[PDB]
């Protein structure tokens, strides 16, 4: 997964014409709700948190990098 | 090296000692104590937030202190639903647990008869005893006198309970509302087939909804169904209450009526709680945010796992407003609140005045009614079109008047629904005053509140006092009631 | 591969221009932002429209002519309710910023059949990086000159609201240019030049996209522009500020601000305009601290490969994939984006057009009070005093919804709120004008309002010099007609 | 003060700040100090308590707290 | 490999732009908001407990 993610980001980085967004693909989505779980297992034992949204994320929605806050917060422009 | 995950994450599956049609509460309690603790919490009584709370005080009392009124009440209520049994009590809703205590302490059925007066419908959405009953009488269920069930039923083992949303065994989720699933049929939808999170709003679109009964023609006489056929929104059932119906009177033919308004003659729809039908659409709603995401939120109160509260009141009981936090984890419980109040203030404010010129609309419909100076020559259909927008005003008001969330919910719909209110209420006032060409004028000048003044008290005891339907004008409508001793104290005979 | 840590500072890259201190030309700032500048190019685009807004620059109250001359989305009702106003002669949709002084030296709001364009210097407040040298040269002065003066001393394209206006022409530091906004900043206690980021990714906007008015002779410095904030931001606050600041000596509005007079119902009158500002500080997105720099101004990397901000001012909706919101919205999909926009904005513009219908008919009942010759009520006075206010209030309150441009989306909630408020006002007028003529005037209130006070589409200064136009419409006999005069100014040509 | 000094709570180093000031993620998920001074009493899910007493659950506290105002206030 | 650890818990050591003898609560609020709106919550006087 690293060699794959990692060739696929440096081909990105140079030859190829990254967005104006970058999203995390249905592959990443899924190694980190699997990660999710990993973690905070005895949290939801009795729970099904599963069932209810399709990644924990869609509850604990600014684990995912403070999409809420105000651009400010998080972004400038490049040098 | 090894995992230490030695605790998979599964979800969970249950299987209970308790039997297939297993109903009373107390089965549920010694295999799931701690949602039953949770349950409990239900009984508290004594917290209001700001326009809400667990306070059953008369929502349309704005004069005397808690428990009896509150500083947000809606003082008209009771002259718009003259003449219909919302007129004798009307309160603040309160925690589950309550449901059949105060369904059975409540004066819109009559207690001073052994006929309540009311269908057997009426304990469709109060008791999941309502699978037995059904089951036994069929279709000859909601037909019978309400007050027929008074006695047979267990006031704190039989209230809205596990079995209204869980199957006893598997405690899988259920939908056990017959009117909810006759929609769901309706549109192809399997009721043992739901997506979850399409459940966690149903469960609770089984009761809080906008509903009516079947009339005698138009189907099983006194059934409910929800009007969703046309859609959610208030144009979308006053649509629908335009093709379903039994209306005979002129200008009316073949729409639903509630009532009759006796003061104005006009038609009237009887809106209630459609929080189902508000929230769908609303800025949670349309993006799959669900009434158990915020009133069945998880609560970390066993060590610190996770158990899903079934305490069923005011998000804004929380000063940290934890059921919020997780998706709004950027701003403060108070940042929250204050938005909440945003909305809430502005719709509250704007239900008061709606509702005045409601008042306004019906006391002019009623001039004309009585005029008898020179009419238009279109009188008697300038009345008709009248009326018709007495009726689509109310509706719209009380539409979100009934509803529960005060804006909150579904800000612009509740706002615009106001707003139109407004609209149809003096579209009425302009029609019956041109069909008078006027003349009603002279008896339309002041604050409304002192030519109609709002009526405080009013009970099917009080309708019984000669002297006291004398004290205001809009009491010449209704009857004098027959000297009557009270037959119902709860659920023992006197 | 790579080694130290990320910055937890966020620090903006820093320049240093080549640029003198007092440098306002646009073009100047090419060669060394080039990137910005193309951006900056791309509201030169004037073709493309949204549901409800656009880059065309259709005539507001036209729904019966196609585009380019209107829209299926209009306000018909307009010119009546800004008679014996400027904005009656012409009122277009907003478009790039690049189009401002042309759209400024091309609209007939201002004089052009006249050596005096009869309005104040201060209408160039907010089209020009001018203003510094103008204010820097005239001081107090400025102000109360005539609009004209300054026509043929501009350039149109490298004049414009560029650069200057937001940037420090050394540095790059984003910069408060307006005095207005300057003046409210320094009554609140703030430092311009000291302001957080956030705050003036938002306040670089709050420079024009507010609600203004002229001081008149007696407030202050003559025609000087002031934002009326001092009691908060909303209609009733703003309402409530003009109940307070102003010159107006009629019985019953003294010391009231007054824009103009209605010539039918004899109602002084305000006239708000665009508070975007205003209506985005406390509604959802604002009170957030989402800027409109987050909307208007998202960060893109179309060129090359390195982000730099959108300067490309425009609607947010004209983007397929709603790119914008998405840095934020990641969840949604952009067609359900569209949609909840759509919720709030046809809620909010059908409710508009009901509340003009209604204002339409509350300066009819005022006119029709005024004028009746039958036995009128012993309060007639009091009466027609409060009916008036009403008329004013219901149109204040309606007009800062209109004149704002994100149609509710901003605010939904106090742009219904708003609209429901501004209702309630002018129906109240109407029953005020009822009730001071014993009703004798029902009789000519009766019908759709539509028939009764017919919609004004048409009406320039060039027309009003027609005596047989006229006399087209009832309500145009409380306008003068205008003396034959030949056009003087032809954009910055001299005739 | 004197009263607390050598009572259950404070015998043990538990401080008024402890309970009246208790720690709070208001901000994002960070700890601050509430400066809130009022009643323990008005957070229905006790969480002041709830981690020195993590194994009872607020309604639990609620009751045991009641437990000794009902004597010491009818006394 | 190395630690992730990368923020290190350190007790908050504060300097103000206030005087010496500064008093006014309003002082406060700009370089503590948070504590500050925690401050403001006993405005409240609606709620009781038992
Ligand atoms: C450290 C080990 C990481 C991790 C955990 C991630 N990256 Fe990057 N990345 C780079 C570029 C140019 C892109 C855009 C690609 C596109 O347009 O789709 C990305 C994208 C990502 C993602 C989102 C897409 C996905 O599903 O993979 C994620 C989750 C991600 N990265 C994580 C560039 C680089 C680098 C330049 C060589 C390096 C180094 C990294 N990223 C490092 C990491
Ligand atoms: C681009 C033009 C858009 C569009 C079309 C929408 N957004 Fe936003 N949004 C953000 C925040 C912080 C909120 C409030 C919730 C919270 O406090 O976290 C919202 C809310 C909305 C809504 C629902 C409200 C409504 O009145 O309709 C909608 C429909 C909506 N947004 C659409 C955050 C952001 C941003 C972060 C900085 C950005 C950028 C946007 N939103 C942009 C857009
Ligand atoms: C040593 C420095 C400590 C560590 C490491 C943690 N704590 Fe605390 N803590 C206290 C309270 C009153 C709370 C409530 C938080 C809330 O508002 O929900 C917390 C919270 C935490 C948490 C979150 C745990 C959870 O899921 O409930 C963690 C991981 C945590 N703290 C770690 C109280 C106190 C306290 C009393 C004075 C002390 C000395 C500490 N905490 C110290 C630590
Ligand atoms: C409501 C939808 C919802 C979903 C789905 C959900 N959570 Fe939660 N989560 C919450 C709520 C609400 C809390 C607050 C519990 C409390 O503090 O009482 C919470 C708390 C937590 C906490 C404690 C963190 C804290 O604030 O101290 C963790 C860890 C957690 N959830 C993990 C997960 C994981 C992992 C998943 C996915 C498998 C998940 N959650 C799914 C709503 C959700
Ligand atoms: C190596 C990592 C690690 C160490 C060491 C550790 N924790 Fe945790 N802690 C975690 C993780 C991971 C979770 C969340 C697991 C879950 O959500 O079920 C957690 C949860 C918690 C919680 C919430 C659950 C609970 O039981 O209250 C508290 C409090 C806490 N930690 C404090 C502590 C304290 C005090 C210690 C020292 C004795 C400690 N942690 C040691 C990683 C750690
Ligand atoms: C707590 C878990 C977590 C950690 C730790 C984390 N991220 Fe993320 N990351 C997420 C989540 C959640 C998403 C969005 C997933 C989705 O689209 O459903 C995401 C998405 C991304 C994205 C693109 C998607 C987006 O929303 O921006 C990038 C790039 C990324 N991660 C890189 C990183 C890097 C680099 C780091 C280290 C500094 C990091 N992440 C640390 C949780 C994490
Ligand atoms: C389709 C569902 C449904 C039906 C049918 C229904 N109710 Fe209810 N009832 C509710 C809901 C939901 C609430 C709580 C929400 C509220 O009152 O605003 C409630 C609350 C109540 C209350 C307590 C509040 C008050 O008014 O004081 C009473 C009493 C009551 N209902 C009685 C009745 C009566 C009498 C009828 C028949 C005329 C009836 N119910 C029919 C759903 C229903
Ligand atoms: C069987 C019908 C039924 C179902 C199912 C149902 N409700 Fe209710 N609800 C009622 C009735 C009846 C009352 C009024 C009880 C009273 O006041 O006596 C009520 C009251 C309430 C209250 C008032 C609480 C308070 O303390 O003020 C809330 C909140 C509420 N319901 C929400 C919900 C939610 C959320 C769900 C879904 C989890 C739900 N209801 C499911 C019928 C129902
Ligand atoms: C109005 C509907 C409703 C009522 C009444 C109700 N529950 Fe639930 N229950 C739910 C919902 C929704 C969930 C969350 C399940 C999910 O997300 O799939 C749930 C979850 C549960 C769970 C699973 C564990 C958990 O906490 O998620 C148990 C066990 C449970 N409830 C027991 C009970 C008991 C016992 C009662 C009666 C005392 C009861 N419920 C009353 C709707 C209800
Ligand atoms: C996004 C969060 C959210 C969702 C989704 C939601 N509610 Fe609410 N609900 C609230 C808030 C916030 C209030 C207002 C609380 C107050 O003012 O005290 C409220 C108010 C209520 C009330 C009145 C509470 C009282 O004290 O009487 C009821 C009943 C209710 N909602 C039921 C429902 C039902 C049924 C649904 C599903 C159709 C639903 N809610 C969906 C958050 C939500
Ligand atoms: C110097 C004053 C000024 C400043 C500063 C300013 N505006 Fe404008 N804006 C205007 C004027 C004047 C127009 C009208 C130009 C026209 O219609 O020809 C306009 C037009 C617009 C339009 C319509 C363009 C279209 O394509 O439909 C948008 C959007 C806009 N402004 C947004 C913004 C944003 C976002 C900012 C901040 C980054 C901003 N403005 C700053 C004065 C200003
Ligand atoms: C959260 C996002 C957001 C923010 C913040 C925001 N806007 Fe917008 N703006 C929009 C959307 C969406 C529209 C509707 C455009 C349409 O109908 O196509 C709009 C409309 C406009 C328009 C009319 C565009 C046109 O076509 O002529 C102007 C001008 C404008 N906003 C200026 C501002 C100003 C000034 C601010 C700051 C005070 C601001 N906006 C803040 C998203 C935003
Ligand atoms: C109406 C206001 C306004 C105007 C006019 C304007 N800018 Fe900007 N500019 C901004 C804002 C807001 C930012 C973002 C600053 C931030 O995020 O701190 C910005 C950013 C920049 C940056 C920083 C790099 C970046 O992309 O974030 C440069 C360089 C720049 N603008 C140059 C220009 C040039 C060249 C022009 C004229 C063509 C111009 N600006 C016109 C408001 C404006
Ligand atoms: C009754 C005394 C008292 C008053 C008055 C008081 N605080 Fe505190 N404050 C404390 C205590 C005790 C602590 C934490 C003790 C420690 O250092 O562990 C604290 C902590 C803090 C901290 C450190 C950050 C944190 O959350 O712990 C700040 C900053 C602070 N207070 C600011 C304020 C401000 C601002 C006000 C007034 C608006 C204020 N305090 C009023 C007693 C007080
Ligand atoms: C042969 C293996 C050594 C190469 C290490 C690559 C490191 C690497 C580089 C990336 O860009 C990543 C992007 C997303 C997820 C993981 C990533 N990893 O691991
Ligand atoms: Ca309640
Ligand atoms: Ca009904
Ligand atoms: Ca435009
Ligand atoms: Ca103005």
């Amino acid at each position: 997964f690293k060699a794959i993610a990692g060739a696929r980001d440096v081909y990105m980085n140079t030859l190829g014409h990254p967005g104006d967004l970058i999203l995390a693909g249905m592959e990443t989505k899924e190694v980190v709700n699997a990660n999710c779980k990993a973690c905070h297992t005895m949290t939801n034992v009795e729970v099904a948190s599963m069932e209810a949204k399709k990644y924990c994320t869609d509850c604990h929605r600014n684990v995912q990098h403070m999409r809420m806050k105000p651009i400010s917060t998080r972004e400038v422009a490049d040098e | 090296g090894c995992s230490d995950v030695s605790t998979e994450l599964k979800t969970p599956v249950y299987k209970t000692k308790l039997t297939a049609e297993e109903i009373r509460n107390s089965a549920f309690k010694p295999e799931f104590p701690k949602q039953y603790a949770s349950y409990e919490r239900n009984d508290e009584t004594t917290v209001m937030t700001e326009y809400k709370g667990s306070v059953p005080f008369n929502k349309n009392d704005n004069v005397n202190p808690l428990p009896e009124g509150y500083r947000h009440a809606q003082p008209y209520l009771k002259n718009l639903w003259l003449g219909y049994p919302f007129m004798y009590e009307y309160r603040e809703a309160r925690g589950h647990t309550y449901a059949i205590q105060d369904f059975l302490h409540i004066d819109r059925i009559n207690r001073y008869a052994e006929k309540g007066g009311l269908p057997a419908t009426c304990w469709n959405c109060k008791t999941p005893k309502m699978m037995e009953w059904v089951k036994e009488s069929g279709d000859g269920f909601w037909a019978k006198d309400v007050n027929e069930f008074r006695d047979k039923i267990d006031m704190k083992d039989h209230t809205i309970g596990c079995a209204t949303c869980h199957d006893p065994q598997t405690m899988e989720l259920r939908i056990t509302s017959v009117p909810l699933t006759d929609y769901l049929v309706s549109q192809g939808k399997d009721p043992k087939k739901l997506p979850r999170n399409e459940m966690r709003a149903l469960v609770c679109g089984q009761c809080h909804v906008e509903y009516y009964f079947n009339g005698p023609t138009m189907g099983v006489n006194k059934k409910p169904v929800f009007p969703w056929a046309e859609g959610f929104d208030p144009a979308d059932m006053y649509r629908y209450y335009d093709k379903h119906g039994d209306l005979q009177v002129k200008g009316f033919e073949g729409k639903f009526a509630d009532w009759t308004h006796p003061a104005s003659k006009t038609p009237m729809i009887k809106a209630q709680h459609p929080e189902y039908e508000t929230w769908i659409n609303g800025t949670h709603g349309a993006a799959g945010v669900t009434c158990a995401d915020c009133h069945m939120s998880y609560t970390r109160s066993d060590d610190k796992k996770k158990i899903s509260s079934h305490w069923w009141t005011s998000p804004m009981k929380d000063p940290e407003m934890r059921a919020c936090r997780q998706c709004h984890s950027d701003k403060t419980p108070d940042y929250l609140k204050s938005r909440v109040l945003f909305t809430q203030k502005r719709t509250f404010d704007l239900l008061l005045a709606a509702q005045e010129v409601s008042v306004k609309a019906h006391e002019a419909v009623r001039l004309a009614n009585e005029y008898q100076g020179a009419k238009a020559a279109g009188y008697d259909d300038l009345m008709i079109q009248a009326r018709e927008m007495v009726r689509k005003g109310q509706f719209f008001w009380d539409y979100v008047s009934a509803e529960n969330s005060v804006g909150f919910h579904n800000p612009a719909k509740a706002l615009d629904t106001l707003a139109q209110s407004q609209q149809f209420s003096q579209k009425a006032i302009d029609l019956a005053m041109e069909a008078t060409q006027y003349g009603i004028g002279k008896d339309l000048s002041g604050d409304i509140k002192t030519i109609v003044p709002p009526i405080l008290k009013m009970n099917r005891k009080l309708q019984q006092d000669p002297e006291f339907m004398k004290t205001h004008k809009w009491f010449q409508y209704l009857p004098v009631l027959p000297k009557a001793d009270q037959v119902w104290d709860g659920q023992k005979r006197l």
